[PDB]
């Protein structure tokens, strides 16, 4: 009933470009940690048995 | 530095196996004491005049 038109402010758009750098820098530090944490379970534990 | 940190990890894994036991055989064994005199129990009961 009382929609409101977005308004896109320059102040708003650079605050989203600083945004996208983080979350590149997030998911590449991500996707690192992931890669070690599977290449030390391979390495140090065996299957389980009951 | 992180290939440094998961080597580490895996080499505390493979430190973790048992060499062996080690424990002192001890039960049934008992002490001995040393009895220095023989119990006889013989006494000699003679009359006065020897008879």
């Amino acid at each position: 009933f009382a929609l409101a038109q977005i308004n896109a402010d320059d102040e708003f758009i650079g605050a989203i470009d600083k945004e996208s750098a983080e979350y590149l820098d997030e998911y590449a530090t991500l996707a690192r940690d992931i890669s070690n944490s599977l290449t030390l379970v391979k390495a140090a534990f065996g299957p389980l048995e009951r | 530095e992180d290939m440094a940190k998961i080597y580490g990890a895996v080499a505390a894994v493979s430190k973790n196996v048992n060499s062996s036991v080690t424990y002192e055989v001890k039960r049934g064994t008992h002490e001995l004491i040393k009895v220095p005199t023989i119990p006889h129990n013989l006494v000699l009961i003679q009359s006065d005049n020897g008879k």
